[PDB]
């Protein structure tokens, strides 16, 4: 395949691992989770635009769009467990063990 | 009635709100009885994005030009008066 | 899908991206329509199983437009007994 | 008095109409005396590139004529 | 050279993706996300997508990465931790950077590499569309085709969108 | 919650299943999962303690996860056929990527953790919907892409859950853990079956979901959520313990009752291509799901543990919970097997 | 797979069309009511064939026809009509509506002498 | 060549900034019954270069930061978004013609917000990253209609280039089919630079770096009121007269920036959460429902711009 | 490359203002939660989910060009009408307060 | 007033699109011949690299079918100084 997506997959693959070794910080990992959709929408929309398959030039849209409502919902998760424990640091959230 | 006392409360307490639901109202219903609407279909079909490719000539299409100067196929007399 | 209520009810939800030599805006065709268009009807209606051995060819074809590897490796060979070539002198590009 | 306002509304009124008028200068003397031309869609593009090769000398503004036919 | 201005960009794309994968301070997680970012813009510009790339501009940097600042100086942090001054992120980052520069160093003199999957080097531009004289954009074509063609696509998105205030109302009440 | 906004979100959770199941496109897929995702966290969250908040950050980030994992797959298939039909990949990497992801979202070891965590975390209700109503949709999309999936992987998984359901479930004594684990379990058999015979993934499928609410109704219609909470309904509704001890023989595979009927159909479906060592191993494995299962009927129904003197006090007032449908959902949870060749409508 | 079959260097030579695009723009309207017909040929070739390999024939007539179309512009109306090309080739744009009185003088000078 | 044209663009916006702040304060004192600068040079006509000189090279006093990156790079953020607004600004040709013009001055505004962020970060101290937040919020959520109106406009001209607004208003100013719109675009725009009597940073609250702050806030001044006399004045063009374009153009933009010190001199301050209410409770239901009435608007009268 | 010079010169000269400002003869010898409240958060979450419906919407200038004016028309004004409606839950549900 | 003055530009953006359309014919005999003579002299230099190269044919395709296909900017300019890739790649993207 093309150069660029080589490095395009190898993002995703960073972010990827970045999300499955966490470290304390709550957002740390939503940082990771938002890198992955960016890589995500670069390597869609390269191939999309690529082949000139029209009617697809909105998916990437689509999948901004999502990702970003997704993203709110993360967020609101993390100052929920930040107001109850002052801190977003995962190792606060093992009650259910 | 009832009706009418209740728009001057709203006119009188909330003319901001009351100006957003009836432009919003007209929007949704004008169209459906302007005159015009059926125009705006018509100018966005004529317009011609792509190559208009010949067809192959059969001797069965009376109503196909063989000139673009010819009397036949779609005019556009309607969008120069309009 | 699933359950096809689309096929059922005669309603398009989103068939109407699923490939790209479906119709499209102005008529804009896609650069390996003409390829994903053999290879469908090759495949069309036979099932998977015998369409992997006996549409082999135009999928192997389409394949090659999408991502052109094999081309890319045509050139990647001549480019390297050029500039290989130029270095022994043996060559001179036309101006 | 309030025209004593004035001279500094003028020479920020001067310090704005540069930028227009430097620019439309620049095209000019850079495309021939003429408007850069605007290539915004593929087709636009492809005949500026073609006017290139038409011109001789490589520069899309350079126009040929009847006189070449 | 300026012929491989993408495969340049998306080396930059890697190592911003090092720099906040190896999670520094939020802080500076969220800067290597926004210069990822801003690149990712870059390559897609490169490809004919001028209104997609001005999307992760507006939408993914202006909107959801502005949140995400937002947040962190609210619920994560408000002083950010030296650079580099834990040992994990830095080792996570110099790895990935010596992993970066091992592929790009073998492309380019080879022009084509093998990471786990082959891929070629010759450059972007050899894949690129010949012939086009259309008189519009193919991409901003497509992106007004879903008004007229993606009406089921409008409606699950306006109802998901909806329904994120909704939620989003219930999580934060308490 | 309001009683509206509860509807309409519960309606969310049901339109986003849906899409997945009537989509023929990868992105119209990923929507409705993305929009079910959304629509669930609020009924983890409704009651409003540091427990539900774990249990939705958890999910969040798992079921995030899993669908990155998905339309990353959605897009390699994109470069390598140049369409988003919703059937079989036309990548391997694709379809391994695909097929974590999917497990990932039903739970199935070694991806198991957030299950018995996140069960053990929500409401009952949000429990019975989690265990339940959530497997259709990525079983729907596994039911479609089978022929590409890869054989030792798809059962290398299934051999892990049910292995690790079945031991996770010997150490539990809260009710919603043994819940947990007991679906892992069941999801094992559900995706061993698949590459053989899908209609016996349905099959057990339904039965495991109609077992699974009587369940799940039986503990809400007493407020029961632990082992010794349960030992207590004898003193006060005795039918229940009869009901209770029945559907848990039923989920044990037990004949002559249903739950018998989906282990015996896919033992002949892979009997059938000659896969003897794997139903045999998986048969022996489920008796440590009998055996948890029998440990509840003791505490519960074959034995009277002590009760309090409080409990006089609940004799006399009558049981208000709706239990919808329990009359039914108890008897085709136990009394299905003669009916057992209507297995074909689902072909 | 075969060898992609290609026609000679000379089998491609034919008098191009040298001029500039706002010539074509300026005469644009008129070359496409004067030479339709071999165009029309030509763009049926291409929509049928799908091959520009075997439409090399009729591309060639193309030219000879708009040769032709402004070799007898050059012979009847060439100060006109260089005055038009001239006030669409200073737009940036090269747009119509600017040149509404040096189009007519052209339109007027084609008219009466053609 | 083009490098000419770039400081024939960067270097008058620095020195119109520069000399804003003594029309600012003359024309302030006259509406206050004084004068204003007129020692500093004739007219006060070197007020500027002395202030300039003095902030310079005064002591760049900061109290040690949280981040020394974050504190550099928050006012190179101001700073050179500011400069990047003007580049497609048809006056009337722009400096780089954008297809997409119009969405590109939407996307860099929208990353302006970073650099009050960071430096609330940079502050190292709660009380500054709460005043920092504040300003966010504020900014963002005039961001949303200022978005809103600008598309609906733009369902009038056809199309995201700049210079077809030009187009679009050759026989008639946006101004009189879209007067709603216009009114609540000024009014976002003097929200949106923080400008009274929405200047609640300075209400509720050294030497080169403010310097630097206050000439990118000042340039957006210009540019959002140069943006105001496009979108809803348009100037006619000549294309062989370019020049009168840009003499009518400026005198706008002028009058237009005018404004916004007459209104600082007229009006209260308002409260926070009544600015807050001004944007959700009033503008941003007109702003919709007149986002309805314009995409419905052209298709009713058949009055659909084209798309090129 | 002309966008690219310009982006360049922009930012660099801002670069160079800013440690210009920095530097002069001085002539001398010698993690946690914000006391900030959840209303600001939702401000910031609210405009995020605003702000990817105007994305949605930005394509109607295009999109009015369509021959099919009739769907057009209608789901351009379905998204604002649903807009307005998050808008209108919002307000009820006291979430545009500050006290 | 804009009712009048946008139907007139859609009549102007007709006339536009004419002139296009009048023109297509002859730029597309144009583009192929040009086409074909930079694939017949990328040939003529392939059969001088790869002379005798053990095994190479010359001109031989890739693709199983014998269909005409549209070739990509590597097998058109792959042989090329850089500043015509360039500007036939990245121009029209970098004119802006
Ligand atoms: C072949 C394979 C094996 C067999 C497969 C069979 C599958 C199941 C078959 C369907 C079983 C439906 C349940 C049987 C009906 C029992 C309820 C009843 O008779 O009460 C009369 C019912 C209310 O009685 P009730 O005293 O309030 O409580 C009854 C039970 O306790 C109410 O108990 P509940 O709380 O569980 O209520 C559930 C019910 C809600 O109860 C109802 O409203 C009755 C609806 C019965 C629908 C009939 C389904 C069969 C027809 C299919 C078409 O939900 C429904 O609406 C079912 C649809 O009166 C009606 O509403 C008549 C129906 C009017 C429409
Ligand atoms: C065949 C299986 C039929 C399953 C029927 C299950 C009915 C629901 C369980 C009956 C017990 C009483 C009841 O209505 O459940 C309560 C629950 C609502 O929650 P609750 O806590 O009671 O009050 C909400 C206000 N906060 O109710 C719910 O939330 C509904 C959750 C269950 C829906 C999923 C059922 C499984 C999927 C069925 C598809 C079959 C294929
Ligand atoms: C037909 C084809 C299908 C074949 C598969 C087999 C189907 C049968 C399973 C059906 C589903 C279970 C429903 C069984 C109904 C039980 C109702 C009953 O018999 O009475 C329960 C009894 C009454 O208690 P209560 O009404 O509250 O007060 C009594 C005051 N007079 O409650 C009590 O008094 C509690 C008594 C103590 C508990 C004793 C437990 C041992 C008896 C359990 C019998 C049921 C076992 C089911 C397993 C299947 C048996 C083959
Ligand atoms: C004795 C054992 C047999 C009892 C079986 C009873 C099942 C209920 C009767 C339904 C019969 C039926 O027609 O459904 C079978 C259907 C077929 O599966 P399908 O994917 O559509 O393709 C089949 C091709 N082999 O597949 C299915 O319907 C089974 C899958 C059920 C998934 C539940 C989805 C519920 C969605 C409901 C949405 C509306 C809310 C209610
Ligand atoms: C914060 C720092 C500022 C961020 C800068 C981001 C640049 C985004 C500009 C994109 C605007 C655009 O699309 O137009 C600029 C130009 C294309 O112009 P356009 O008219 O739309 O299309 C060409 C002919 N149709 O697009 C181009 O000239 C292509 C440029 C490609 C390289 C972009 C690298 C961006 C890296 C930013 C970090
Ligand atoms: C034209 C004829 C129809 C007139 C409709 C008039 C209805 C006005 C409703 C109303 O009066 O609501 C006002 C009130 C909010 O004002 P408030 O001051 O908080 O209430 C009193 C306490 N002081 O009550 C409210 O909560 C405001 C109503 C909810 C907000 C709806 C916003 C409208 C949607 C915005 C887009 C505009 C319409 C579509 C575009
Ligand atoms: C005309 C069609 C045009 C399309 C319009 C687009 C649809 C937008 C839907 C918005 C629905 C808002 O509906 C609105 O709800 C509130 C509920 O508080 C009602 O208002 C009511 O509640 C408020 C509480 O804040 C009270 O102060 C008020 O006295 C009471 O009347 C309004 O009477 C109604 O206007
Ligand atoms: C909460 C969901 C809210 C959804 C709100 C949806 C509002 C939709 C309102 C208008 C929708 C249709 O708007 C308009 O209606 C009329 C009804 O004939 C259509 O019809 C009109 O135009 C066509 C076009 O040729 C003409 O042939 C016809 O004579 C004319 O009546 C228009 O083509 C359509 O543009
Ligand atoms: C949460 C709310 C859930 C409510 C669900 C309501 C279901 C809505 C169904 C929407 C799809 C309706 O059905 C579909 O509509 C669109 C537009 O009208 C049509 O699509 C039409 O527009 C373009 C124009 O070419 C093409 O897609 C197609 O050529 C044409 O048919 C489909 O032919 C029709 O199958
Ligand atoms: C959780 C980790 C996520 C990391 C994701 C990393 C991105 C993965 C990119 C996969 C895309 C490439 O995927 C791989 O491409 C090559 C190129 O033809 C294919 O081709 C290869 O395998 C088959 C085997 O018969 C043949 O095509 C050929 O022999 C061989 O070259 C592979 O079958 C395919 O699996
Ligand atoms: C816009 C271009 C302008 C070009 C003008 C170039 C002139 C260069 C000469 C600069 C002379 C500055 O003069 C000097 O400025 C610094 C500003 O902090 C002052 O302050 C300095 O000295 C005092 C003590 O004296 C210290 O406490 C202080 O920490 C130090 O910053 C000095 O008191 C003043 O003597
Ligand atoms: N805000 C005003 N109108 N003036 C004012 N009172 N203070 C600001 C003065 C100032 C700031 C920076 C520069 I550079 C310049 Cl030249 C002048």
């Amino acid at each position: 395949m093309s150069m660029v997506y080589m490095n395009i997959m190898m993002a995703f693959t960073v972010s990827l691992v970045g999300l499955l070794m966490y470290r304390s910080h709550l957002m740390s990992s939503l940082l990771c989770l938002e890198g992955m959709m960016l890589s995500l929408f670069v390597m869609a929309a390269l191939t999309i635009l690529n082949s000139h398959f029209t009617l697809a030039s909105m998916m990437p849209i689509i999948l901004l769009v999502f990702a970003a409502c997704e993203a709110a919902l993360g967020l609101s998760l993390l100052v929920m467990v930040s107001n109850t424990y002052g801190t977003d640091y995962v190792q606060n959230l093992n009650l259910l063990q | 009635e009832r009706v009418a006392a209740f728009l001057k409360n709203v006119w009188a307490k909330e003319p901001v709100l009351v100006a957003s639901f009836a432009i919003a109202g007209l929007a949704v219903i004008l169209p459906t009885l302007s005159p015009y609407t059926k125009y705006s279909l018509m100018i966005n079909r004529a317009t011609p994005y792509n190559y208009p490719v010949p067809l192959r000539d059969d001797g069965n299409m009376p109503d196909v030009p063989s000139h673009p100067q010819d009397p036949q196929g779609p005019s556009l007399e309607w969008l120069k008066r309009l | 899908p699933f359950f096809d209520v689309q096929k059922r009810l005669g309603v398009d939800l989103d068939r109407w991206m699923t490939i790209q030599s479906a119709e499209q805006p102005h008529k804009i065709p896609s650069r390996c329509h003409a390829f994903e268009k053999e290879w469908i009807e090759c495949a069309h209606g036979i099932g998977s199983i015998r369409a992997e051995k006996e549409c082999k060819i135009e999928f192997e074809d389409f394949r090659e437009c999408l991502l052109r590897q094999k081309t890319m490796k045509r050139l990647h060979a001549i480019r390297r007994q050029r500039e290989k070539l130029i270095k022994e002198g043996k060559y001179t590009p036309p101006p | 008095m309030w025209f004593e306002v004035l001279p500094g509304i003028a020479v920020m009124g001067v310090c704005l109409f540069i930028p227009g008028m430097a620019t439309a200068r620049i095209h000019r003397f850079s495309n021939g005396g003429k408007e850069k031309r605007v290539a915004h869609y593929p087709y636009q593009w492809y005949l500026m590139e073609r006017d290139r090769r038409v011109s001789g000398v490589n520069r899309s503004y350079v126009s040929k004529g009847l006189e070449n036919i | 050279m300026m012929l491989y201005i993408v495969f340049i960009l998306s080396v930059i794309f890697v190592m911003g993706f090092v720099g906040f994968s190896s999670k520094p301070s939020p802080i500076y997680g969220g800067l290597g996300l926004i210069v990822s970012g801003g690149v990712g813009c870059g390559i897609v510009l490169n490809f004919g997508g001028s209104f997609l790339g001005l999307m992760v501009f507006l939408i993914y940097l202006g909107g959801m990465m502005v949140v995400f600042g937002y947040t962190t100086a609210m619920a994560t942090e408000q002083y950010p931790e030296i650079w580099l001054s834990n040992k994990a992120v830095l080792g996570a980052f110099v790895t990935g950077l010596l992993m970066e520069f091992f592929m790009v160093y073998y492309v380019l003199k080879d022009k084509e590499v093998e990471v786990v999957f082959e891929f070629n080097g010759l450059g972007d531009w050899v894949i690129y569309d010949t012939g086009d004289s259309g008189f519009f954009s193919e991409e901003a074509m497509g992106i007004a085709a879903l008004y007229s063609y993606g009406t089921w696509l409008v409606i699950v998105t306006g109802w998901s969108l909806l329904i994120g205030v909704v939620v989003i109302m219930e999580i934060t009440r308490g | 919650m309001n009683p509206i906004i509860f509807i309409i979100i519960l309606l969310t959770i049901m339109l986003g299943t849906i899409i997945v199941m009537i989509s023929s496109h990868w992105l119209l897929v990923w929507i409705g999962f993305e929009m079910n995702m959304l629509a669930i966290i609020p009924i983890m969250m409704k009651n409003h303690n540091p427990r539900a908040t774990e249990a939705s950050t958890k999910y969040f980030l798992t079921q995030s996860t899993a669908s990155m994992l998905l339309m990353m797959a959605v897009i390699i298939n994109l470069m390598f056929s140049g369409q988003w039909t919703v059937m079989k990949l036309f990548n391997p990497m694709a379809s391994m990527l695909m097929t974590m992801a999917l497990a990932m979202k039903l739970g199935m070891a070694p991806f198991h953790f957030w299950v018995p965590e996140v069960t053990q975390g929500i409401p009952l209700s949000s429990g019975l919907i989690l265990l339940t109503w959530q497997k259709l949709a990525p079983m729907s999309v596994l039911y479609q892409i089978f022929p590409s999936i890869n054989l030792n992987l798809i059962l290398t998984l299934s051999v892990l859950s049910i292995l690790i359901g079945g031991w996770g479930g010997l150490n539990q004594t809260q009710l919603r853990k043994i819940m947990a684990y007991s679906s892992i379990a069941h999801m094992g058999w559900m995706t061993a079956v698949l590459p053989y015979n899908p209609t016996m993934t349905l099959l057990n499928l339904i039965i495991y979901i109609i077992m699974t609410s009587t369940m799940f109704t039986m503990f809400m219609a007493n407020s029961t959520t632990t082992t010794l909470s349960l030992s207590h309904t004898w003193n006060k509704t005795p039918i229940m313990t009869v009901l209770i001890l029945a559907t848990l023989l039923s989920m044990g595979g037990l004949p002559p009752l249903s739950g018998f009927m989906p282990k015996w159909m896919i033992i002949q479906e892979m009997t059938k291509n000659n896969s003897i060592i794997l139903p045999t191993f998986m048969a022996i494995t489920a008796l440590l799901n009998l055996y948890f299962y029998m440990r509840l009927t003791y505490s519960t129904t074959l034995t009277m543990f002590p009760s309090t003197n409080n409990m006089k006090m609940k004799w006399q007032f009558p049981l208000m919970k709706k239990m919808t449908f329990l009359p039914t959902m108890v008897v085709l949870s136990t009394m299905m097997l003669p009916l057992t060749p209507m297995l074909s409508v689902l072909e | 797979p075969g060898i992609v079959e290609l026609p000679s260097l000379e089998d491609l030579k034919v008098q191009e069309v040298k001029v500039s695009s706002s010539v074509l723009k300026a005469a644009a309207h008129h070359y496409g009511a004067q030479c339709d017909k071999p165009n029309k040929e030509f763009m049926l070739c291409r929509w049928e064939e799908k091959d520009p390999r075997r439409c090399l024939e009729e591309g060639k007539l193309v030219n000879q026809c708009a040769l032709e179309f402004f070799r007898q512009i050059k012979r009847h109306c060439a100060e006109p009509f260089t005055e038009y090309w001239t006030c669409i080739d200073y737009s940036g744009l090269q747009l119509f509506r600017r040149c509404r009185k040096q189009q007519a003088q052209f339109d007027e000078c084609v008219l009466d002498k053609l | 060549m083009f490098m000419i044209n770039i400081l024939m663009l960067i270097i008058p916006i620095l020195l119109a900034v520069a000399f804003l702040t003594l029309v600012e304060r003359k024309v302030l004192g006259y509406m206050q019954l004084r004068k204003g600068p007129n020692v500093v040079g004739p007219y006060g006509l070197l007020q500027p270069i002395a202030d300039a000189i003095k902030l310079f090279i005064k002591e760049p006093l900061r109290p040690a930061t949280s981040s020394a990156s974050m504190f550099i790079l928050a006012p190179i953020m101001a700073l050179g978004l500011a400069l990047t607004m003007w580049i497609p600004l048809p006056m009337p040709y722009p400096l780089i013609n954008m297809n997409l013009g119009v969405l590109f001055m939407l996307a860099m505004s929208s990353l302006a917000v970073y650099s009050i962020l960071w430096s609330g970060w940079a502050s190292n101290s709660k009380y500054a990253l709460i005043g920092a937040l504040r300003a966010v919020a504020q900014t963002i959520s005039y961001e949303v209609t200022l978005a809103i109106i600008l598309l609906s406009v733009l369902l009038m001209s056809g199309s995201f280039t700049l210079s077809t607004l030009i187009t679009t208003q050759e026989q008639m100013w946006l101004i009189l089919p879209a007067w709603p719109l216009a009114m609540m675009w000024f009014i976002s725009t003097l929200a949106e630079t923080n400008r009274a009597p929405f200047d609640l940073t300075e209400g509720e609250s050294a030497a080169g770096p403010f310097a630097l702050f206050f000439m990118a806030e000042y340039a957006n001044i210009i540019m959002m009121n140069i943006f105001t006399a496009i979108l809803f004045l348009g100037t006619s063009h000549n294309p062989h007269m370019p020049e009168l374009y840009t003499i009518n153009f400026t005198i706008k933009s002028l009058l237009l920036t005018m404004s916004f010190l007459w209104i600082r001199a007229s009006y209260p301050r308002f409260r926070y959460d009544q600015l807050m209410h001004l944007l959700w409770k009033n503008f941003l239901p007109l702003t919709l429902a007149l986002c309805m009435w314009h995409v419905s608007l052209p298709i009713l009268t058949s009055g659909i711009p084209p798309q090129t | 490359m002309n966008l690219m010079l310009a982006l360049l010169t922009n930012f660099t000269l801002a670069t160079l203002l800013v440690i210009i400002a920095f530097w002069l003869p001085q002539l001398n010898v010698y993690s946690a939660r914000l006391p900030f409240s959840m209303k600001f958060f939702l401000v910031a979450i609210t405009f995020l989910l605003f702000d990817l419906e105007i994305a949605l919407l930005l394509p109607l200038p295009w999109a009015s060009q369509t021959a099919n004016l009739n769907t057009m028309l209608t789901m351009a004004l379905f998204l604002i009408i649903l807009l307005a409606v998050s808008l209108a839950y919002e307000w009820t549900q006291k979430g545009l307060e500050w006290t | 007033s804009m009712m009048k003055w946008n139907r007139e530009r859609r009549r102007l953006q007709i006339e536009d699109f004419e002139a296009r359309i009048a023109l297509m014919p002859l730029l597309q005999a144009e583009k192929d011949r040009r086409v074909l003579q930079m694939l017949r002299e990328n040939l003529e230099e392939e059969a001088t690299v790869m002379k005798d190269v053990p095994g190479w044919k010359v001109g031989e395709s890739v693709f199983h079918t014998t269909r005409w296909v549209t070739p990509m900017m590597g097998e058109l300019y792959g042989l090329r100084a850089s500043e015509e890739v360039l500007s036939a790649t990245y121009g029209f993207i970098w004119y802006t």
